[PDB]
Formats: C-alpha cells, sequence, structure tokens
C-alpha cells in the first residue's frame, strides 16, 4: 500500500507500505528516505496521534493516505 | 497502574501554547476533514434528492389520453388537405395554435 507524508515543510513523501505496518516501522521508512531519527518523528492524522505500536490498517489509513509529519525536540 | 495518569496531559498540561507543531498539525487535519465532510455531505444531498425527490409520481390519470383525444380530433380533421369547412373556431383554432405555438421567433420582422 503507498502512502503520502506531508512534513511541517509542506513537503509530501511517497513511501509503500503495508495495513498490517506499524507506526513504528513506517518512521523507519521515512528515516530512510529523508534521514531523520524516527525518535523525533511524530505521525498525526485526521487531529489524532497515532501510536508506534498500533498499524496503519488500526487508524483507517488505507492507500493514498496522507499523514502528517511532526519532528519532536528533546523534551524529558 | 501508576500514578502518571497521562490522559488529559497532552490537551491541557501543553495545549496549543506549548508548541504550534502539534496545534498546526491538528490544524491541517481537521480542516481536510471539514472539507471532505461538506463535499460528501451535498454529494448525498443530490443522490437522495435525485432517487426520493424527482424520481417519484404526481398526478397523471389521463395522459396520453389527452395525447390521443387531442390528436385523435384534430389529426382526422386534417389528412389529404387543410379542410376548414368542418373544423369551428375551436378546430381552427388547434390547426392556427398548431402552426404557430411551433416556434415564435419574432412574427414582425419584413422591412427593417
Amino acid at each position: 500500500m503507498q502512502i503520502f507524508v506531508k512534513t511541517l515543510t509542506g513537503k509530501t513523501i511517497t513511501l509503500e507500505v503495508e495495513p498490517s505496518d506499524t507506526i513504528e516501522n513506517v518512521k523507519a521508512k521515512i528515516q530512510d528516505k529523508e534521514g531523520i531519527p524516527p525518535d523525533q518523528q511524530r505521525l498525526i492524522f485526521a487531529g489524532k496521534q497515532l501510536e508506534d505500536g498500533r498499524t496503519l490498517s488500526d487508524y483507517n489509513i488505507q492507500k493514498e493516505s496522507t499523514l502528517h509529519l511532526v519532528l519532536r525536540l528533546r523534551g524529558g | 497502574h501508576m500514578l502518571g495518569l497521562g490522559a488529559s496531559d497532552f490537551e491541557f498540561g501543553v495545549d496549543p501554547s506549548a508548541d504550534p507543531e502539534l496545534a498546526l498539525a491538528l490544524r491541517v487535519s481537521m480542516e481536510e476533514q471539514r472539507q471532505r465532510q461538506e463535499e460528501e455531505a451535498r454529494r448525498a444531498a443530490a443522490a437522495s434528492a435525485a432517487e426520493a425527490g424527482i424520481a417519484t409520481t404526481g398526478t397523471e390519470d389521463s395522459d396520453d389520453a389527452l395525447l390521443k383525444m387531442t390528436i385523435s380530433q384534430q389529426e382526422f380533421g386534417r389528412t389529404g388537405l387543410p379542410d376548414l369547412s368542418s373544423m369551428t373556431e375551436e378546430e381552427q383554432i388547434a390547426y392556427a395554435m398548431q402552426m404557430s405555438l411551433q416556434g415564435a421567433e419574432f412574427g414582425q420582422a419584413e422591412s427593417a
């Protein structure tokens, strides 16, 4: 399943993932494509933040879905 | 299990004033849903108004009868010639009104 991810810079990345893939695996995929650490990557959709322990399908995320990626800073 | 209670700490302990990255990310996702809820809300307004609105009957008791009875007295009147001696003021009116209601473009246009 291919999906799009828009970052705070209006940049949209198209990656290939599955519905059973967890948000943690999706963050690692964005890192290999750009180079950002998965620990600082945040996936937010429909106004709700996705949990690394949850899978894309759990958030009704289907192909062509556009997720929002944010850069988490060091805050405790 | 613990005394951390992580429930209303993200929607109050930090709020959007703690990070515009979280307030902007939720403002872009909520906006995309509204544009879809409306475009989808009205999309059904036309799918239900056309199926459960115009797709219904009304009051057509003699629909073809008006088409046959009217063309029955007008067709039998005219055949191999414009028989007007038999057409009354209404029978002739049906013939004069039939050729006048075919397309009244103007009626007054010869010299200028």
